[PDB]
DNA sequence: AGTGGATATTTGGACCGCTTTGAGGCCTTCGTTGGAAACGG
DNA sequence: CCGTTTCCAACGAAGGCCTCAAAGCGGTCCAAATATCCACT
């Protein structure tokens, strides 16, 4: 009979993700240190975005103050802009819905 | 040693073409200042020389 | 037989120290003089360049009071060893 | 065509600078559909797959 | 292997996001906003990113500080850093 | 062309060279002013340093502006964007607010000291 | 020689290319059958011939 | 004993990406003070990490053990 | 969007050979050290 | 004739590789919740 909190169904995935990119054997304790260097990220993450979007002018987030976000990280430049880290880092069904294409008669999908 | 007196005259060859205060009082200033280096990194390096020497020769000595 | 390059560059980036700091004074007559400064910096490395000296050798120069400091604690410990030993 | 020009006539350099002609959706397109590769080191500079070799 | 030794996973798991965990962290944090229709997707690329980061930096650190093994001070020190890097 | 072109670019090198001196001479002020009183002495390296450093930095200061100011659809940079540049720490983002707070009471003071000569 | 070399890997490079054109392009091609021997001529080799 | 106004505003403008985008005054007064924050805050680092060193004067090696972070924080 | 029904998911149960760590041996090869010898006064 | 710099002989550990034995459990098969989801209304 076993019991899984929603919030450690959801961390295991960054977990397991983590423990393939170290390429090393990793200690047990370490799981949970990872688990609380996400937990701090993503409040500070969910704190910037607030502030960003309040400084826009507007109450919904938009991927510019994502774009805005990456850029102030060092991580999107105007050379290296988000396309090219969709195409790097995610799979063709996220390709399809965040990067815009083109097809059958000029059909531009998503409108951009 | 040999090249310092050269270079030190070369002062009286820039006092003969410029002629402004402060533009003269920059030149004196720095080329003091210039000398002033020169003399005390040659004196470090004949000193640093004289000293490595009578080092290894105290070394021997005790040895 | 000409210098090395090392003393070289070391009297032209000290050089253009010294023509930084005294700038950092100056306030008339701003860019003209800093441009003589310059002609005559280069002028005094041509004339470097012309110059012929038997030759020498050491290393850089920002190891030299460190180096200085170094040999005098060395030194001074021989020379208490000698002693003691002597007496012995 | 020009992609494919570039292929043929220089071998051992096809790459081809990105313009403002080559509108985001056609490069998307293209890379896509795997017809076209992004260069390894500036993504501004794309060539063709080579099918023949 | 011990338990308290895990070793590194020689095949990654699927690629597919939890976009409803994130939907559902993002509701909880602040539910006075509203997120776009895709931006859970952004908001997992760039926890890939931070995640490699991450990654790279307590690898770099156990390798640098005499560890074969990934331990706790080596993660600890590479997150006071990349938590510091992460925001802006 | 090319002539003229390589003497701009010697101009702009002077006046770069002059910003240094000064931010120089600033920091350099600064530094004497407060090695004294921190009871230690600093050497002429680290104030060339901290110069350099200083003059490199104000670059990337005035890169994250315009791009808070451009994010804003604003093409003059205001208050908030200052504000938002010192968001990494909130030491300093207090310390920058509270000085926002003293700049308005200022402006408070000269709107009132202009109603009061209009009011004349 | 060289010239049927030549036009062995152009004919490729094109077959390639259609190939996936027609697929990217998210077409129902089996409905008109101009285009369907054309689909199925694209996979077969060209030396062969 | 600190920055101009000119100063600042000559270093701004020479790095912008284009001359069009102006600073207001409130923004200038804003970077000069922020300029003398972040040069005290460097000085006090690096003469605190003399204290912890407790040396005999403060030189580039004390300045370089703290300098990453700094930055890092700003 | 609350309500819904269905079907793939998986985590604890159970067991064997693959897995790594610890220890011992033993080898082939560079280095630090002592010494004989040629050179300088 | 004698002290000093230098190449040569030599012990060594040093590292690098090989082998075996013992403790562990990951992987494979398998249960019945249960939760992802797609559109139900």
């Amino acid at each position: 009979r076993p019991r899984q909190d929603p919030h450690k169904a959801g961390l295991s995935h960054y977990v397991k993700l983590f423990s393939f990119y170290a390429k090393m054997p990793m200690e047990r304790k370490a799981l949970e240190m990872v688990e609380k260097c996400l937990d701090k990220y993503f409040q500070h993450l969910c704190d910037d975005l607030e502030v960003f979007a309040a400084h826009a002018g507007r109450k919904t987030v938009k991927p510019e103050d994502l774009e805005l976000l990456m850029r102030r990280q060092g991580l999107v430049t105007d050379q290296v802009s988000l396309h090219v880290l969709v195409e790097r880092h995610l799979p063709l069904e996220y390709r399809q819905l965040l990067i815009p294409c083109a097809y059958s008669g000029n059909s531009v999908f998503p409108a951009q | 040693n040999i090249v310092l007196p050269e270079f030190e005259k070369t002062h009286l060859e820039h006092q003969q073409r410029i002629e402004s205060k402060v533009c003269k009082a920059a030149i004196a200033t720095f080329y003091v200042n210039v000398k002033e280096q020169f003399i005390k990194m040659l004196k470090e390096s004949q000193m640093l020389t004289n000293l490595k020497r009578k080092n290894a020769k105290m070394i021997s000595d005790i040895e | 037989q000409p210098l090395s390059k090392s003393t070289r560059d070391h009297l032209q980036t000290m050089m253009e120290s010294v023509i930084m700091t005294i700038l950092s004074n100056s306030i008339k007559e701003k860019e003209e003089i800093q441009y003589h400064l310059n002609f005559l910096k280069k002028r005094l490395l041509q004339q470097c360049e012309t110059l012929k000296v038997p030759p020498k050798k050491m290393e850089d120069l920002t190891n030299v009071s460190s180096l200085l400091n170094m040999e005098r604690a060395r030194d001074k410990a021989n020379e208490e060893g000698l002693a003691l030993l002597q007496e012995e | 065509e020009i992609l494919i020009n570039r292929l043929f006539d220089v071998p051992h350099d096809p790459y081809v600078k990105i313009s403002d002609s080559f509108w985001p959706p056609y490069v998307e397109l293209l890379l896509r559909n795997g017809i076209a590769l992004r260069h390894p080191e500036d993504p501004t500079r794309i060539r063709l797959e080579a099918f023949h070799q | 292997m011990a338990l308290s030794t895990i070793v590194s996973q020689r095949k990654q798991i699927k690629r597919k996001a939890p976009r409803g965990f994130l939907k559902r962290v993002f509701k909880r944090k602040k539910p006075q906003l509203r997120l776009e229709k895709s931006g859970d997707l952004l908001v997992h690329l760039n926890c890939l990113l931070f995640v490699h980061r991450l990654a790279e930096e307590s690898r770099t650190n156990a390798c640098a500080s005499k560890c074969r093994v990934i331990n706790k001070e080596h993660v600890l020190a590479a997150a006071k850093v990349i938590l510091k890097k992460s925001r802006g | 062309m090319e002539e003229e072109a390589e003497t701009e670019e010697q101009q702009r090198f002077s006046y770069q060279q002059r910003l240094k001196a000064a931010v120089h001479y600033t920091v350099g002020c600064l530094c004497e002013e407060v090695a004294l009183d921190k009871e230690m002495q600093f050497s002429k390296q680290t104030i060339a340093a901290i110069s350099e450093l200083t003059f490199r930095q104000c670059e990337n200061f005035a890169k994250d502006l315009e791009m808070f100011a451009r994010h804003a659809k604003r093409t003059t940079i205001n208050t908030e964007d200052v504000k938002l540049l010192a968001r990494r720490s909130n030491s300093l983002l207090k310390y920058i607010t509270d000085k926002s707070e003293e700049i308005a009471q200022i402006n408070l003071e000269r709107k009132a000291q202009k109603k009061k000569k209009s009011e004349d | 020689r060289q010239n049927l070399q030549m036009e062995i890997k152009i004919t490729t490079v094109i077959q390639h290319v259609f190939q996936n054109l027609i697929l990217g392009s998210k077409v129902n091609w089996a409905e008109d059958p101009a285009l369907k021997e054309i689909v199925l001529q694209l996979e077969k080799n060209v030396d062969m011939m | 004993s600190g920055f101009r106004k000119e100063l600042v505003s000559r270093l701004l403008h020479l790095h912008f990406k284009d001359d069009k985008t102006k600073v207001s005054g409130d923004a200038l007064q804003l970077m000069v003070e922020l300029l003398k924050v972040f040069v005290v805050e460097a000085a006090v680092r690096g003469v605190r990490q003399a204290q912890a060193e407790d040396a005999l004067r403060v030189d580039v090696d004390q300045l370089e053990k703290v300098l990453p972070q700094l930055l890092l924080d700003f």
